[PDB]
């Protein structure tokens, strides 16, 4: 592979390097490998990548794997779209996949407390919800000439 | 009933590319040839590339000699047949022979700078048409709004709406409520 | 459980959402025969002169801004810078 | 009110490349080592062959409709055969201690290298062009 | 259906006259005249005799969507110089150069055999 | 007699070729147009139907019906029948047609145009006739029908223009050309090796001197020439479509003048 | 020293053929023998035409005003195509066709038929094209197991 | 069903045309071109009317 | 409930916002509107026509809540109405309504339009929504959506309307663009050699609805009075809009017309195609819709397509069989570069029957010598592709669409002119499904490219019967995995949505699910919204050290490396001048300090990245706005460069805060931007590249803040719902290497696979 | 059984008779229920 690294007079250049690239994976083991750099190691498999070094550099791993697919497609969407999907997979610490009355008897005996931002919840309860429009309360002006 | 074509209905030639009437002309109105010749319809060239539909162009070849020479022109799979035997007919038979034309303009008459690939094709009216499909229904005594109806309405925020149309008609009620206890033990 | 004038720390200026509700709002009222406050330089429009309204800073209406916490900030819509 | 430039010139050749109505002159000038001109011609309505010759004025009037011929029946502030409108845009290449400045003709473009008149091309639109055979 | 009878293509609904004329805001000596249940006939041959006036600064027309008959026709003429005259001026030569090809024509064909 | 000048080459009961030479495009295409849209005709235009026990549906037959062509050549004298003061129809704005036919012989037998009877008065204005151009005399073959079935009709023909719809056009096609050298690059000519070794050669060139390879092109020319050809079905003769058809503008126009009066 | 403008074919490298095709046209059904030239058309092409024709209107039976069916359409005035196969010999398309040989141009004038949509000429329509007959018939049963 | 009146682009009529159409060929033994030109249908639009029809009817008219 | 559903078709005569209904949906479906002064007299006549006139009305119903019905109403022509009734009227021309084609995957999938009557029965649409809705003209139908209050009817215009939607947060770009014919065609018009005489020329003017009466002068006087294509589409392009681009060797002379200038309105140099007037990111569109607002952009997008189509309408363009030939010459070179091919397969054939090929490594044998013939194979049918497009001409038609950016690609020429090429299935090669072969006509132990699946012809010559069934072998499996990823697609996108749908900006710039968890302490990490960012080069990053010390180092204290004084008024007095010296080295020290940060940042050296404030084009404005000459030293002086952009900093808030901790975040939200902020306005450049007086750089920066502020996210939005269409939709145009790719992997991640199907590890 | 196609079911169906071909091909047609 092709790397651009910065030169000794400070534009960056293209300075080749052999990489492996392996079927299967053991990352636990072969990080440990001796002549191999640690530091940029990767997998695919962001499991293993949260299992070894944790749940911030497995949410690095993650986003990069769904830019990877949408990419690779050739399209393109921004940060903001992907991120805030990968943190919602990984903000309970680890990494969390996105994939009647019955209910109401559990609630009532868990003591479910709804909190009511939703829309369906609303439509029920004859109401805007809590969102867009909704987030904000208007009042008539008393304090006005 | 009769049903005469219309905006609005289904129309295709046999190279697996439709499309619906977008508007009609009268004759006046269309391009035509020096020889008076006028389109029955009028089909767009970004309709071709992609879909690398040169069976249709080689039809529309073929159809023309076969026009003016009075032969059915043999269009099977797996012949002799090619277009640069078919270009040499048409142009024994007077015309550009990748079937080309000048045209003039309908409106003003002038002559088109460029000239456009004119011929017979056969095109056949499928079924299922603008009267059918259209319906309306805002009562007095798809077409739906669904899941993901809602959920664009949300991204953008609009909440009033989302409100207004999910409700029911079912009257608002109204009702006391201990502050305490949210119950509707209230006597009022 | 309100947070005093000063000290506000939400932003200055009107959101998208806020204006779109104030105008509906007026508008609403407008629409039922509500006095106006502004010249009507001919409009018949609700809306319309509810924009009206809002350029010439005349909606007597406050926004309260809920924070997540509970606790909310009131910003008039005199205030409101409206970009 | 005025005119700006105006020399007479060397035609080094003509490309058309890829068009067929228009043409790219490089000209020379008859005088000075210096002053160039890379631009852009109608041929059809003006045709140009290698090597002729050419009396070339920029140049500023005779911003308002257009109005046919008829003040064009005598008010011609053209004795030329051809003339275009163009705007400038300049990049002022300001180059070596040499001027280029650039012009647009409806996207036929015109580029002067040179230097005696910095003091002389409107920095403007407003530039007419004007040439005879 | 939902379709206009045909007739709406050259016969005038109620309230409805041949021309509107109005004044351009935009420049001066200048009207904009609407022409109803006419098209492209017309509305090229006037305009182009229009341009053939010296004292015609501007002459252009178009159809605004073919689903209706109806063309603009917006004439700029020289101080002085009505525009509405600009049109008797011209739809009077139209009348006068066809006069003459009506005649043209019908003695063209007794010099006729067949 | 300046002005636009003609001459014709050709002519035929059912054609006529000639070329107008001395006026610009507008007006020459604007004739060709009208002689397409708005020449007045007559054309059966409604049909009551009494009986059918035809291979065919009515509105078809009817349909039909509208397609035959009728005499025409005194249409001016027939009222439109919406400006015509009757409740309906009647003699000033229409011509009746009858049709009754029965299939008599055990062979099978044909419905022509020629079966069609008129059945009001015409005040000898010669219009309404099924028009006829066959060596047999039959014109158009309108149904056929086998031993036992029977077909009765009336229609009522009525003034109308093609805008309205295409029955009622007089003209057929229409040839049109100018400029076929090509001279005034009007049109840019696609070609793979040879732009004049590809297209074809108009008729209309020998009419006209080929340019001369020198020759600079020439910006003042305009369009002055061109090559027509106007077909007739025959419901007008084609003098006429002509005739009636530059009338027939100037009429246009001249309602432009009487409004401008009118404001 | 082979037409340039044929298609290549790759020899006979064989003495032992034991059959021969009747002929290569006879891998398609009935469907894609309609097709004109299919074998200048990519594939999936071919696989929607072979949907599209089973909607187009054509004359189902000479039979047709005798029988009485649920829907039914006729077209006015079916035309053979100029284009044929060979296989439609057997399949009596010629016969009893579906579709019309219209003028068309393939042209950009004024932006009416974008999209994959058509602009038709009206004046072509009142003399015919593609005018259709159309007829759905209702039923009803009488009294039943009261 | 029928030949139709007229060619659908240009108007010509032509449903005059076809009992000669088919005499010009079974009869005077042309070829289906050189027939259509002898009814003066000669332009492609006009030549497709004909050559293409397609008499229906004349099965139609076998039923009882 | 108050919708309708119908066909739809194009059109060209209305406007980017409208949508054509018919007369008689529009009849149906109706609005109530509340009896005031204002709208009595209307309202009353509108009752008058009734249910079956439109514009009319179908009920009235009065202060006592009772319904009057129109159409049987004894006293339907008797009203008389009071202040405070309500009529139910027909919608009419400008209501807005919503419009959406289903499946609706994102929000420009629902949009709100200003109705336009018509007649006949077909809703009718711009030809530029067309993109966002996904729709086309072959039948699709559309649903319609008839808002009943002023709240909604106000929400729906406020927020929901197209032209608010031109720039979308999916991809910080245009989502509509100029397509199909105006795009063919205004490339065509805008071509050097295009020239316009005078009486088409006052017809295209008037046909753009808001020209000033102004017949603009000509750019040919001389022989005759010729206007350029460029010329007059300027006419369009409304007056202070710049934009430039350069495209593989353009320079400003162009030889070739390439690149894009357009100063002040108006069009210098390039032709116009999907670059310019696409819905590309820093094109025309993004620029005026962001430099003048959405509803002049919208206006833009029709005035640009009846200018455009009414030129095309007569000049006409088609195509047709011929412009699929290729050259004799061209088809033989074709010929041979593919008569090679097939010899290179030869002898890797022979190679490996004679067991001297060698696999590398875990690669087997066949599979060494597949990839190979595969490489072969295609490289083959790539340069013959390659051959006929060399070959044919610019006024080729499919090239000309290609060159607009209209319509097709090079695969198309290659396969319809020169050659299909290899058929695969499942990754392969054709395969032996009868035994040892893929077909009974050939025999058996055959890997040669004929049996295993290249078709040698194009679609012009023909296909074999053999080539043929490969070719729908192949065909086949894309309609099958055509279908596969619709479906798959379909259910990740809803999964994405319920579970993303809660999350949602809160006016603390945190983002929250319905819990109130935290998500984001910040929205995206910079609190901007999406549609307010563009791709931006930070300079600072590249370059060599010498380089970038040339351009923003100044060293008054040294003759060789002050400013020179033409640069400057002060320029004579600062020559060592001590103090300001000071400042300055300060501020190189943050230049110096930026580029490395951002390339640890950018660990790469990628410069380009996107941040809301196009500085480039603010400078550039200022630049024509002021008149600014180049021939002039400037009037500023080193503190107001210095000082100025320092303060500037301070202001470009994103949160508000009186605590440090909200001030750090304040600081690292806004680190990147004020990287890339610095840069541009450092002193030299400020001085020695932009020449900015003293006024302008004060409006440079007023106007940097202005826009910043307003790229903040709004408190509100719902994000969430938005990302996760935003990841969806297009998930959902994946309709197409040895990895594990786009659909199935994207499964693969969503649903956290235990056992993933190729995995791997790459090891540096 | 006819009737309904009641079998395996879809083994029975009204034929169609949209056109000719149309019909041709539904008695030409074959059905797979439920490797590759
Ligand atoms: N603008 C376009 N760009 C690229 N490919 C296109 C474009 N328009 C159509 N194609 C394609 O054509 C193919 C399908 O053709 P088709 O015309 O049936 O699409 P469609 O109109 O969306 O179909 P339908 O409306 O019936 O669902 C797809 O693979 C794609
Ligand atoms: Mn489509
Ligand atoms: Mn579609
Ligand atoms: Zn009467
Ligand atoms: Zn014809």
């Amino acid at each position: 592979y092709d790397r651009k690294v910065p030169s000794p007079t400070g534009e960056y250049v293209k300075e080749p390097e052999w990489v492996l690239e392996t079927d299967g994976v053991n990352l636990s083991e072969v990080m440990t490998v001796p002549g191999i750099d640690p530091t940029r190691i990767y997998t695919n498999s962001f499991i293993d990548i949260m299992e070894v070094l944790g749940i911030e550099a497995g949410r690095a791993a993650l986003y990069k794997e769904v830019y990877n697919v949408i990419a690779s497609d050739g399209s393109y969407v921004n940060y903001r779209h992907m991120a805030l999907l990968v943190d919602v997979m990984t903000t309970q610490g680890g990494l969390t996949s996105v994939t009647t009355v019955e209910i109401l008897f559990e609630a009532g005996a868990s003591a479910e407390l709804d909190d009511c931002r939703g829309v369906s919840e609303n439509v029920i309860l004859g109401q805007m919800a809590p969102i867009g429009t909704g987030a904000f309360d208007v009042m008539i002006d008393e304090e006005s000439l | 009933t009769t049903k005469i074509p219309q905006i609005g209905d289904k129309f295709a030639s046999r190279h697996g590319q439709k499309g619906t009437i977008g508007i009609t002309y009268r004759r006046e109105d269309m391009p035509f040839t020096a020889e008076g010749i006028v389109p029955d319809l009028i089909i767009n060239p970004h309709a071709i590339p992609s879909r690398m539909t040169v069976a249709h162009l080689i039809e529309c070849l073929l159809s023309k000699v076969a026009a003016l020479s009075g032969n059915e022109g043999d269009a099977s799979p797996f012949t002799d047949i090619t277009v640069e035997g078919i270009s040499k007919l048409l142009r024994e038979h007077g015309y550009q022979s990748r079937g080309f034309e000048v045209m003039y303009n309908g409106h003003t008459g002038k002559k088109l700078m460029a000239q456009i690939f004119f011929g017979p094709t056969y095109y056949q009216r499928l079924r299922h048409m603008v009267d059918d499909k259209i319906h309306a229904r805002a009562r007095g005594p798809g077409l739906r709004f669904g899941e993901m109806e809602r959920d664009c309405m949300i991204a953008h925020g609009a909440a009033s709406f989302l409100k207004e149309r999910l409700m029911e008609a079912s009257d608002a009620f109204r009702v006391h409520i201990c502050g305490i206890c949210g119950l509707m033990t209230v006597i009022a | 459980k309100a947070i005093p004038k000063d000290q506000r720390a939400t932003t200055p200026y009107m959101t998208k959402y806020e204006r779109a509700r104030i105008l509906g709002t007026r508008a609403l009222q407008i629409s039922m025969n509500a006095p106006v406050f502004v010249d009507l330089e001919g409009e018949t429009d609700p809306l319309r002169i509810a924009m009206k309204e809002l350029a010439e800073k005349k909606i007597p209406l406050v926004i309260r801004r809920y924070l997540p916490d509970g606790s909310f900030e009131d910003w008039s819509v005199e205030e409101l810078i409206v970009d | 009110s005025n005119t700006l430039f105006d020399d007479i010139f060397q035609v080094s050749e003509v490309d058309p490349g890829r068009y067929n109505k228009v043409c790219r002159i490089e000209a020379a000038s008859t005088t000075q080592d210096q002053c160039k001109l890379t631009l852009d011609i109608n041929v059809e309505l003006f045709p140009v062959a290698a090597q002729d010759s050419l009396t070339v004025t920029i140049a500023s009037s005779l911003t308002r409709s257009w109005r046919p011929p008829q003040a064009g029946d005598r008010s011609l502030a053209d004795d030329y055969d051809y003339v275009m409108y163009g705007t400038a845009y300049k990049f002022e290449e300001v180059s070596k201690d040499l001027i280029a400045v650039y012009y647009s003709f409806g996207g036929l473009l015109m580029r002067l290298e040179g230097n005696y008149r910095n003091l002389n091309n409107l920095k403007q639109e407003n530039a007419y062009l004007l040439i005879r055979r | 259906m939902n379709a206009p009878d045909r007739f709406e293509l050259f016969l005038l609904g109620e309230g409805e006259s041949k021309l509107k004329i109005d004044p351009d805001t935009k420049a001066p000596n200048a009207v904009v005249i609407t022409f109803e249940k006419e098209d492209h006939t017309l509305g090229n041959l006037i305009r182009a005799e229009l341009l053939n006036d010296r004292k015609v600064l501007f002459a252009a027309y178009k159809v605004e969507h073919p689903f209706f008959a109806r063309f603009k026709l917006r004439i700029q003429t020289t101080e002085g110089y009505d525009p509405k005259d600009a049109l008797k001026n011209a739809c009077n030569s139209i009348i006068n150069k066809l006069g003459a090809l009506k005649t043209n024509f019908e003695t063209e064909w007794n010099l006729q055999t067949l | 007699e300046e002005g636009p000048q003609v001459k014709i080459r050709e002519a035929s009961k059912d054609n006529v070729d000639f070329i107008l030479s001395n006026v610009d495009l507008a007006m020459a295409n604007s004739l060709r147009r009208v002689m397409i849209a708005e020449i007045p005709t007559l054309a059966i235009d409604s049909v009551e139907v009494e009986t059918n026990t035809t291979v065919l549906a009515d509105e078809f037959i009817a349909h039909r019906l509208g397609l035959i062509p009728l005499q025409s050549m005194d249409i001016e004298q027939l009222e439109y029948s919406r400006d015509c003061f009757c409740e309906d129809h009647c003699d000033k704005c229409s011509v009746v047609l009858t049709l009754q036919a029965f299939g008599e012989s055990e062979s099978t037998t044909n419905v022509y145009s020629k079966d069609l009877v008129i059945v009001s008065n015409l005040m000898g204005r010669n219009i309404g006739h099924p028009i006829i151009q066959d060596k047999e005399g039959n014109g158009v073959l309108i149904c056929k029908l086998r031993k036992g079935q029977e077909l009765k009709l009336t229609c009522v023909a009525k003034k109308g223009i093609a805008k309205e719809h295409a029955k009622w056009g007089p003209a057929a096609a229409i040839e049109f050309e100018y400029d076929p050298w090509n001279k005034l690059k009007h049109t840019d000519y696609w070609y793979e090796q040879d732009s004049a070794k590809e297209w074809p050669q108009s008729k209309n060139c020998e009419y006209e001197d080929p340019p001369n390879e020198g020759d600079p092109f020439d910006y003042k020319a305009q369009a002055d020439t061109f090559y027509m050809n106007v077909e007739s079905v025959g419901s007008i003769p084609v003098d006429q479509v002509v005739v009636r058809g530059i009338d027939t503008l100037q009429k246009k126009v001249a309602s432009i003048l009487l409004a401008l009066t009118q404001m | 020293d082979v037409d340039p403008a044929k298609r290549i074919r790759v020899s006979h490298h064989a003495t032992t053929f034991t059959h021969c095709e009747i002929h290569p046209s006879m891998i398609l059904g009935v469907a894609a023998s309609i097709i004109p030239f299919p074998d200048h058309n990519q594939s999936p092409r071919n696989t929607y035409q072979s949907a599209m024709g089973k909607q187009a209107m054509g004359v189902f039976l000479t039979n047709y005003n005798v029988r009485m069916d649920t829907m039914a359409n006729i077209l006015y005035y079916p035309q053979k195509p100029l284009g044929t196969t060979r296989a439609m010999e057997y399949l009596k398309f010629r016969e009893l066709p579906a579709g019309q040989n219209a003028i068309v141009a393939i042209a950009c004038y004024s932006g009416y038929n974008q999209e994959d949509s058509m602009i038709m000429n009206q004046s072509s329509i009142d003399r015919g094209l593609f005018r259709s007959l159309f007829f759905r018939s209702y039923m009803d049963q009488e009294k039943k197991y009261g | 069903m029928i030949v139709p009146v007229r060619c659908f682009s240009c108007g010509k009529v032509v449903g005059d045309k076809w009992e000669s159409y088919l005499n010009l060929l079974q009869e005077d033994e042309l070829d289906e071109g050189t027939a259509l030109s002898r009814l003066g249908l000669k332009r492609y639009c006009c030549r497709r009317m004909i050559l293409t029809h397609v008499d229906l009817i004349e099965k139609f008219l076998r039923y009882n | 409930d108050f919708s309708a559903r119908t066909v739809i078709s194009g059109d060209p005569n209305l406007e980017l916002d409208q949508v054509g209904v018919p007369k008689s949906i529009a009849k149906t479906l109706t609005y109530p509107e509340v009896v005031t002064p204002y709208n009595i007299d209307r309202l009353t006549q509108l009752v008058r026509n009734g249910p079956n006139e439109h514009p009319g009305a179908k009920y009235v119903i009065r202060d006592s809540g009772d319904r009057i019905d129109l159409r049987y109403s004894k006293r339907a022509g008797d009203i008389q109405l009071q202040y405070g009734w309500k009529v139910e009227r027909h919608i009419m021309d400008n209501d807005p309504v919503l419009f959406n084609r289903q499946p609706s995957l994102h929000k420009m999938s629902m949009m709100a339009h200003r109705v336009k009557v018509i007649p006949y029965s077909t809703f009718r649409l711009n030809l530029s929504v067309t993109s966002p809705y996904n729709a086309d003209f072959d039948g699709d139908e559309m649903n319609l959506h008839v808002p009943q209050s002023e709240e909604t009817r106000a929400e729906l215009s406020q927020l929901c309307a197209v032209p608010l939607q031109i720039v979308s947060p999916q991809s910080n770009k245009p989502c509509m663009g100029i397509v199909q014919d105006t795009l063919c065609g205004i490339r065509k018009l805008t071509l050097r050699d295009t020239f316009i005489e005078l009486d088409q020329v006052l017809n295209m003017l008037y046909w753009v609805p808001d020209w000033d009466g102004v017949i603009p002068t000509p750019a040919i006087i001389k022989p005759k009075p010729l206007w350029s294509g460029k010329q007059i589409l300027s006419v369009a392009i409304p007056n202070g809009i710049h934009l430039q681009r350069f495209d593989e060797g353009t320079t400003l002379l162009s030889p070739k017309d390439n690149g894009m200038l357009i100063i002040d309105g108006q069009i210098i140099f390039g032709v116009v195609e999907k670059k310019t007037v696409g819905s590309s990111n820093g094109g025309l569109i993004h620029v005026v819709t962001r430099e003048k607002g959405p509803q002049v952009c919208a206006k833009l997008f029709g005035n640009i397509q009846k200018v455009v189509n009414f030129w095309l309408l007569h000049n006409g363009f088609s195509t047709g069989i011929g412009d699929t030939i290729a050259d004799g010459p061209t088809m033989r070179e074709i010929t041979e570069t593919i008569a090679e091919a097939k010899k290179k397969v030869l002898d890797v054939t022979k190679e490996a029957q004679a067991n001297l090929l060698t696999a590398k490594h875990g690669m087997t044998l066949r599979e060494s010598f597949e990839d190979n013939v595969v490489r072969f194979l295609n490289e083959a049918r790539d340069k013959a592709g390659r051959l006929a497009e060399v070959n044919l001409k610019d006024l080729n038609n499919v090239k000309q669409m290609v060159m607009a950016g209209s319509k097709g690609s090079f695969i198309n020429i290659a396969q319809m002119s020169a050659c299909v090429g290899q058929q695969s299935v499942e990754g392969k090669r054709i395969a032996f499904g009868f035994v040892d072969r893929t077909l009974p006509h050939f025999s058996k132990d055959d890997y040669s490219p004929e049996s295993k699946g290249f078709v040698e012809n194009s679609y012009l010559r023909g296909l074999t019967p053999q080539e043929f069934f490969f070719h729908a072998m192949g065909g086949r499996e894309g309609l099958i995995d055509t279908a596969v990823k619709t479906a798959e697609t379909g259910y990740i996108q809803r999964r994405l949505v319920k579970a993303l749908e809660d999350i949602m900006v809160h006016y603390d710039n945190t983002t929250r699910n319905s819990l109130g968890n935290v998500i984001q302490f910040i929205y995206g990490e910079d609190g901007m919204d999406a549609a307010h960012i563009e791709k931006q080069s930070l300079d600072t990053i590249g370059g060599s050290d010498a380089a970038f010390e040339k351009r923003y180092r100044v060293d008054l204290l040294n003759t060789d490396h002050t400013l020179d004084p033409s640069l400057l008024e002060s320029g004579s007095e600062i020559l060592g001048d001590l103090k300001l010296q000071v400042l300055l080295d300060e501020e190189y020290k943050q230049l110096v300090k930026d580029r490395k940060f951002l390339r640890e940042v950018f660990v790469d050296g990628e410069a380009n990245w996107p941040l809301p404030v196009n500085i480039r084009r603010i400078i550039q404005n200022a630049q024509q706005t002021f008149h600014i000459d180049h021939t002039k030293p400037s009037d500023l002086t080193i503190k107001d460069i210095v000082l100025g952009v320092k303060d500037l900093q301070e202001n470009l808030l994103v949160l508000r805060g009186k605590n440090e901790i909200i001030q750090n975040a304040q600081r690292d939200a806004v680190t990147l931007f004020c990287c890339l902020l610095r840069s541009r306005l450092a002193t030299r450049r400020v001085l020695q590249e932009y020449r900015l007086t003293k006024q302008a750089f004060d409006w440079v920066l007023s106007n940097i803040e202005a826009q910043f502020l307003r790229s903040v996210v709004h408190p509100g939005e719902m994000v969430g719902v938005l990302a996760a269409q935003s990841i969806g939709e297009p998930a959902t145009q994946m309709t197409l290497k040895k990895v594990t790719s786009g659909v199935p992997r994207l499964k693969e991640i969503l649903n956290v696979a235990k056992n993933m199907k190729t995995p791997s590890l790459t090891v540096y | 059984a006819l009737a309904t196609g009641n079998w395996g079911a879809g083994v029975s169906q009204v034929l169609n008779r949209y056109t000719y071909s149309s019909t041709l091909s539904h008695l030409r047609r074959t059905n797979t229920p439920i490797a590759k």
